[PDB]
């Protein structure tokens, strides 16, 4: 399952 | 044996041609099992392996919502990195990210990965400690400072030691008849004369899974690394892979050459020669 | 900015024998950036119905794609793959060699 959406670069 | 789960993200800008495309694919070992494409008429995480189809709607909805959020986050990120490198609005650029976990025969975490690239060059990578960062340049140091401030490393480690390992274990069990099955290569040696002085011996490996394999030529028992032409391992389309190794040998010295095949589907490694 | 030209391999899924239905494969790998045009040619004419894998990339960040279509080899028919990429002055043709 995908990782939770993280911080923008 | 050991297993891996990896997700591969590609975000590509295309100025004058709409908003950046975001594509995600998930693998277990060498088996793709999901995909998402922001260019689809109706983008969703979609199944690509039979053993994932049984997952319930909450699974598909969660993976879809995260990917849709990631589409926006990666568009913002492409804008940010364009600024970091003082780049024009007219150029197309690519962020790539690969992350995941390796586990051992007992399902214990071996290590985690989270690496990012910009236009095909290393940009930022989570270190093996799952706690610190390696930034390739002063632009990536800007990302590093954002991510330290948002405690990203803790969240990536939590995923890598938690969900990544637990879901990889679940997939391995649900797909055990394929994911935990190693198919050995079918092998043979062909002979292609070049002239009256030389011929090509080609050692073939077909139908094997997983992709990892070693094919080597020996002359009088000495590895011919320098002289062996290795083709890149290639997918057959049916989950299996193909590869060959070739060497140019003097006419009449063919029996001095042996091909050696190692693969985890093979009880014992193989020694092959040309059988005329 | 650095670009990498595609490697191209053209081959069948199973060992080719005239009259037996097979799959024709064009595998493009090692390239950057990701936009690429690939067609399978039967005697010079583009084949419709050609499918391809989902975009992914290797450890060195270069992209790879498999293009494929079901087909049935004969001794007459010539097959080839045509590849266009930003690194290529003109499309590259690679003929299906059977050996
Ligand atoms: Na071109």
């Amino acid at each position: 399952t995908v990782r939770a959406s993280g911080h923008s670069y | 044996g050991s297993h891996s789960m990896r997700y591969f993200y590609t975000a590509m800008s295309r100025p004058g041609r709409g908003e950046p495309r975001f594509i995600a694919v998930g693998y277990v070992d060498d088996t793709q099992f999901v995909r998402f494409d922001s260019d689809a008429a109706s983008p969703r995480m979609a199944p690509r392996a039979p053993w994932i189809e049984q997952e319930g709607p909450e699974y598909w909805d969660r993976n879809t919502q995260i990917s849709k959020t990631n589409t926006q986050t990666y568009r913002e990120s492409l804008r940010n990195l364009r600024g970091y490198y003082n780049q024009s609005e007219a150029g197309s650029h690519i962020i790539q990210r690969m992350y995941g976990c390796d586990v051992g025969p007992d399902g214990r975490l071996l290590r985690g990965y989270d690496q990012s690239a910009y236009d095909g060059k290393d940009y930022i990578a989570l270190n093996e400690d799952l706690s610190s960062w390696t930034a390739a340049d002063t632009a990536a140091q800007i990302t590093q400072r954002k991510w330290e401030a948002a405690r990203e490393a803790e969240q990536l480690r939590a995923y890598l030691e938690g969900l990544c390992v637990e879901w990889l274990r679940r997939y391995l069990e649900n797909g055990k008849e394929t994911l935990q099955r190693a198919d050995p290569p079918k092998t043979h040696v062909t002979h292609h004369p070049i002239s009256d002085h030389e011929a090509t011996l080609r050692c073939w490996a077909l139908g094997f899974y997983p992709a990892e394999i070693t094919l080597t030529w020996q002359r009088d028992g000495e590895d011919q690394t320098q002289d062996t032409e290795l083709v890149e391992t290639r997918p057959a389309g049916d989950r299996t892979f193909q590869k060959w190794a070739a060497v140019v040998v003097p006419s009449g010295e063919e029996q001095r050459y042996t091909c050696h095949v190692q693969h985890e589907g093979l009880p014992k490694p193989l020694t092959l020669r040309w059988e005329p | 900015m650095i670009q990498r030209t595609p490697k191209i391999q053209v081959y069948s899924r199973h060992p080719a024998e005239n009259g037996k239905s097979n799959f024709l494969n064009c595998y493009v790998s090692g390239f950057h950036p990701s936009d690429i045009e690939v067609d399978l040619l039967k005697n010079g004419e583009r084949i419709e119905k050609v499918e391809h894998s989902d975009l992914s990339f290797s450890k060195d960040w270069s992209f790879y794609l498999l293009y494929y279509t079901e087909f049935t080899p004969t001794e007459k028919d010539e097959y080839a793959c045509r590849v266009n990429h930003v690194t290529l002055s003109q499309p590259k043709i690679v003929k299906w060699d059977r050996d």
